[PDB]
RNA sequence: UAAUUGCGAUAACGAACGAGACCUUAACCUACUAAAUAGUGGUGCUAGCAUUUGCUGGUUAUCCACUUCUUAGAGGGACUA
């Protein structure tokens, strides 16, 4: 199974209709080279560690 | 171990245990597995507890939460139902028994059974009801890991609790069969069913 | 926010502008300084002023201030 | 020959400790033999009162209070002097009482 | 009844003071009963 | 070829400002530190490239931060200063307050025993220089400061005590004193300060006198002359003075580093600026004790980062 | 006269007084052993004060403990800071200084709440 | 800027009361200055069990010292350092 791995290096804010889920810049782990934008669901910190499933998936603003 | 008598002495028992740099009396945390790196600093118990029963303050911090011992953590999240609540002796009791228990399933590391329990039961990603306008969309989120490892515990500890409630078996051997079938995920457990149709519903949705 | 009334400020401002030079950033000698040259009702408003007073001598011996 | 035991309530702290730094250096400079000023908890009498005085809002609760400090010296002396002494320490606010036996 | 205002209503009828407490917190301050928390 | 000092490592375990510093002779490898932790330190010293030793005791007994200290000739008994108003004889064994010297209205800024231990000053903010016994009893309150006393100090006698018992003071209202003793008596008016006076100390020999304050004026006189000697510029504000037990130094405590004179030949030997790890030039933190040890080799400098920084002289090509 | 040493313990307004005295080593909670207290899971928390520096260091001293107010959580801890206490009190007046800093080094490095009593009293309910 | 709270620009420049603030409270003080109407330790008188020191008590005055715990204060303390 493909098991992504995610470093949160950057916290762009709060987005959602509700206001919850953070907006992410994310610094790829195992080929550093990519660098992901992600929407985490949870309280997130600087130079964090997540683990994504479709690493090519962007997300621009949140309703 | 070279033992000490005093007028009133120490149990030879705890001396022992204690002196030969084990943690518990049947366990020892120098022996603990995290496979993913998002889990080894948000899972972390490296001090040694004979109890599990810690006064924390880490109600005052977000973060700081993620240094509370997690078989503490899972100990006060057994804890959840309305009529054993402020019941801390009955859940640290419950706990010590659940590991007298995966001792005799025939696993020589409860704790590691446990942290690997930990380890595969928290969803990867998630859904998140964005607008969209009116009929709302399920937007496919990453969850965080620090509440990768609360849904974790939570959903072991109410699987676990759903399935001791009206059948003879006590918490205990409920929340070990529970752990040992998520330890190692084998799709008849609550929270590994619970991960994958969160996951499968957030790949569904994206 | 914890904004002082104008009373420490205003009387910052007149302590530093004619006693600029007994006080230094230190608030312990500028509080019983404040007890030897002024005449507080209070402690506590006495230790808002020359805690102040600390402050603003902080801020005066990197550059030139406004007043 | 009186062995008398003094014991004061005041909810003014000032006035209670006038009175008995007054009764303490006045008992001690004409020669006494005494058990100093000991000081007996000040009690605080709450009383819960409803923030709700018209029927309008919802109910919330507030607080009032008094605190009540109480001291006690013991004494031997003769009549005179405690006589004496009990006239002329009478203050407002502070409430003396003295008791002569000791069972 | 209250013994300030002829009200059967209100009474403080507590240590044998026996005011409605509409004038018992009037009186409150002349009793001895004062604001601190 | 230089004499010069290296900075020999750090002391650290205080929790404010290290204000006071005292070495001893009996055992020179004793120091004692009041700091603005309302306790004093008092350290075991092992010399080495980056850290030391062994910290021996704490003094807590002080209500408010101890500002001056002192040790005796031995290294037994240990003198407090605070601003609880009171003064406090330990011992530096066990810690154990032998005497309380209650009497002063305001914080006690300094204290000094003479030499054969016997007679205890103290100068406070409430302009009262008091002459205690060791037994806490105050024999003399010498007034005459009309400001602040931030410094009084017993001079080295020279002709083996005749009859002539004098102490230094530096008031706040920028002039020196000189006190007889015998009598209890102004003796000297040293005028000449435009400032507040910080500190001041007595020559080894006890005929010179070092004043210097917020003007950054190191200003010497001449005591057993009682006549105005010359004044060095040490720019910024000087905190703390001490003249070498050997040497003909003076090293100053400047709100910028510590700088150390030479008396003859007249030139600055030393500016010693020890590295900061993170602070802006303004926040910096300065000398505001120091004290020589029993050779003049080595100086002990107690800092506003309750740090003890120690430097030792050398011999350079 | 024995050299004693009296330290006291508090948790939630229950406290508990500890006379280390210089004995053959008696280690005792309200006149019982430490060996069996009232909560039996709870014990080994009133054991690790004991532990964490090791088993001898009692072989010459008599600790005393006395515990009131609160329930039974609040005077094990209570009874274990006191415990601690005068442990590293008697250290101070009695063995060298450097024994006692390594006692609250080795106490310090596990729980910082064994040399200093909790932080969080029971809040005014805020009319 | 929390604020018509200020800095600044300016045919506007003052000045008053609003806001704050005055007031009453909390948590640290092995440092003060102080105790049979609170308590601890030591000592005697005394009980039991072990006896090798020990263990658990009784004694509102047999005396002594303490306030480390309880308690009246004074200070301090914070000033957004
Ligand atoms: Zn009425």
């Amino acid at each position: 199974t493909p098991v992504t791995l995610a470093k949160v290096i950057k916290v762009l804010g709060r987005t959602g209709s509700r206001g919850g889920v953070t907006q992410v810049r994310v610094e790829f782990l195992e080929d550093t080279s990519r660098t992901i934008v992600r929407n985490v669901k949870g309280p997130v910190r600087e130079n964090d560690i997540l683990v994504l499933m479709e690493s090519e998936r962007e997300a621009r603003r949140l309703r | 171990f070279t033992p000490v008598v005093l007028a009133t002495p120490i149990p030879e028992e705890v001396q022992q245990a204690q002196t030969e740099i084990k943690l518990f009396n049947k366990w020892s945390f120098e022996e603990v597995e995290v496979k993913d790196a998002s889990l080894v600093d948000y899972v972390q118990v490296r001090q040694p507890i004979f109890v599990a029963h810690t006064a924390g303050r880490y109600a005052n911090k977000r973060f700081r939460k993620a240094q509370c011992p997690i078989i503490e953590r899972l100990t006060n999240s057994l804890m959840m139902n309305g009529r054993n609540n402020g019941k801390k002796l009955k859940a640290v009791r419950i706990i010590k028994h659940t590991l007298d228990i995966i001792n005799v399933l025939t696993d020589q590391n409860p704790i590691q059974v446990v942290v690997d329990a930990i380890t595969n039961t928290g969803p990867r990603e998630d859904t998140t009801r964005v607008g969209g306008g009116g009929a709302a969309r399920r937007q496919a989120v990453d969850v965080s890991p620090l509440r990768r490892v609360n849904q974790a515990i939570a959903l072991l500890t109410i699987g676990a609790r759903e399935a001791a409630f009206r059948n003879i078996k006590t918490i205990a051997e409920t929340l070990a069969e529970e752990l040992i079938n998520a330890a190692k995920g084998s799709s008849t457990s609550y929270a590994i069913k619970k991960k994958d149709e969160l996951e499968r519903v957030a790949k569904s949705n994206r | 926010g914890r904004v002082r009334t104008k009373t420490v400020k205003r009387a910052s401002k007149a302590l530093i502008e004619r006693y600029y030079p007994k006080l230094t950033l230190d608030f312990q000698t500028n509080k019983r300084l404040c007890d030897e040259i002024a005449t507080i009702q209070s402690k506590r408003l006495r230790n808002k002023i020359a805690g102040y007073t600390t402050h603003l001598m902080k801020r005066i011996q990197k550059g030139p201030v406004r007043g | 020959i009186i062995k008398i035991r003094i014991t004061l309530t005041s909810t003014k702290v000032k006035q209670l400790e006038n009175v008995s730094s007054n009764i303490v250096k006045n008992a001690e400079q004409h020669n006494l033999v005494k058990k100093g000023p000991v000081r007996l908890p000040t009690k605080v009498l709450k009383i819960s009162t409803r923030k709700t005085p018209n029927g309008e809002g919802s109910k919330t609760w507030e607080t009032y209070e008094m605190r009540i400090h109480k001291r006690y010296i013991d004494l031997e002396a003769p009549v005179q002097i405690v006589k004496r002494i009990t006239q002329i320490t009478i203050e407002p606010g502070v409430d003396v009482e003295v008791v002569v036996a000791s069972n | 009844q209250c013994r300030v205002c002829s009200s059967h209503t209100g009474l403080i009828r507590k240590y044998g003071l026996n005011i409605c407490r509409q004038c018992f917190r009037e009186k409150a301050n002349d009793i001895g009963f004062n604001k601190f928390r | 070829s230089n004499e010069v000092l290296v900075l020999r490592g750090t002391l650290e375990g205080h929790n404010g400002w290290v204000t006071s510093l005292a070495t001893s002779a009996g055992q020179p490898n004793l120091l004692l530190s009041a700091s603005r932790d309302k306790t004093l330190i008092s350290w075991k010293l092992t010399g080495d490239d980056q850290k030391f030793g062994v910290p021996v005791r704490s003094f807590k007994g002080h209500s408010h931060i101890v500002q001056d200290c002192t040790l005796t000739a031995d290294g037994a008994y240990a003198l407090s200063a605070s601003w609880d108003k009171t003064l406090r004889l330990w011992d530096v064994a066990t810690g154990e307050t032998y005497q309380r010297f209650v009497g002063h209205k305001s914080d006690v800024m300094s204290v000094d025993i003479d030499k054969k231990a016997s007679m205890i000053i103290s100068g406070s903010r409430d302009k009262t220089i008091k002459v205690w016994t060791i037994k806490g009893q105050c024999l003399a309150t010498l007034l005459g400061h009309n400001d602040w006393v931030s410094q009084v100090r017993v001079v080295p006698n020279e002709k083996a005590d005749d009859d002539s018992v004098t102490i230094i003071s530096a008031g706040n209202d920028k002039m020196v004193k000189a006190w007889n003793l015998n009598q209890f008596q102004i003796e000297a008016d040293f005028i000449g300060h435009n400032s507040n006076i910080n500190t001041l100390t007595a020559s080894p020999d006890g005929t010179l006198i070092a004043s210097a304050g917020k003007d950054g004026e190191i200003m010497l006189w001449n005591l057993a002359a009682k006549k105005a000697m010359y004044t060095l510029s040490a720019q910024d504000e000087v905190f703390s003075l001490a003249f070498s037990p050997n040497r003909y130094w003076l090293a100053a405590a400047t709100a910028t580093g510590i700088k150390v004179f030479s008396l003859d030949p007249q030139y600055l030997v030393d500016d010693l600026r020890p590295e900061f790890a993170g602070y802006s030039k303004a926040a910096e933190p300065h000398a505001v004790s120091l004290a020589w040890s029993a050779d003049g080799q080595t100086l002990f400098a107690g800092y506003t980062d309750n740090v003890i920084r120690v430097w030792q002289v050398m011999t350079a090509n | 006269a024995v050299p004693s040493v009296q330290t006291f313990g508090k948790k939630k307004s229950a406290t508990a007084v500890a006379h280390v005295k210089a004995g053959k080593g008696l280690i005792k909670v309200n006149g019982s052993p430490i060996t069996l207290v009232e909560p039996e899971i709870l014990r080994f928390k009133v054991y690790e004060p004991l532990l964490l520096v090791g088993l001898d260091k009692f072989s010459n001293i008599d600790i005393r403990v006395r515990v009131t107010g609160g329930g039974h959580v609040s005077q094990v801890y209570a009874i274990r800071q006191a415990i601690a206490k005068g442990l590293v009190a008697y250290h101070q007046k009695y063995v060298d200084e450097q024994s006692k800093n390594e006692l609250k080094k080795a106490f310090t490095s596990y729980d910082r709440t064994l040399l200093i009593a909790d932080s969080r009293r029971p809040e005014p309910k805020k009319f």
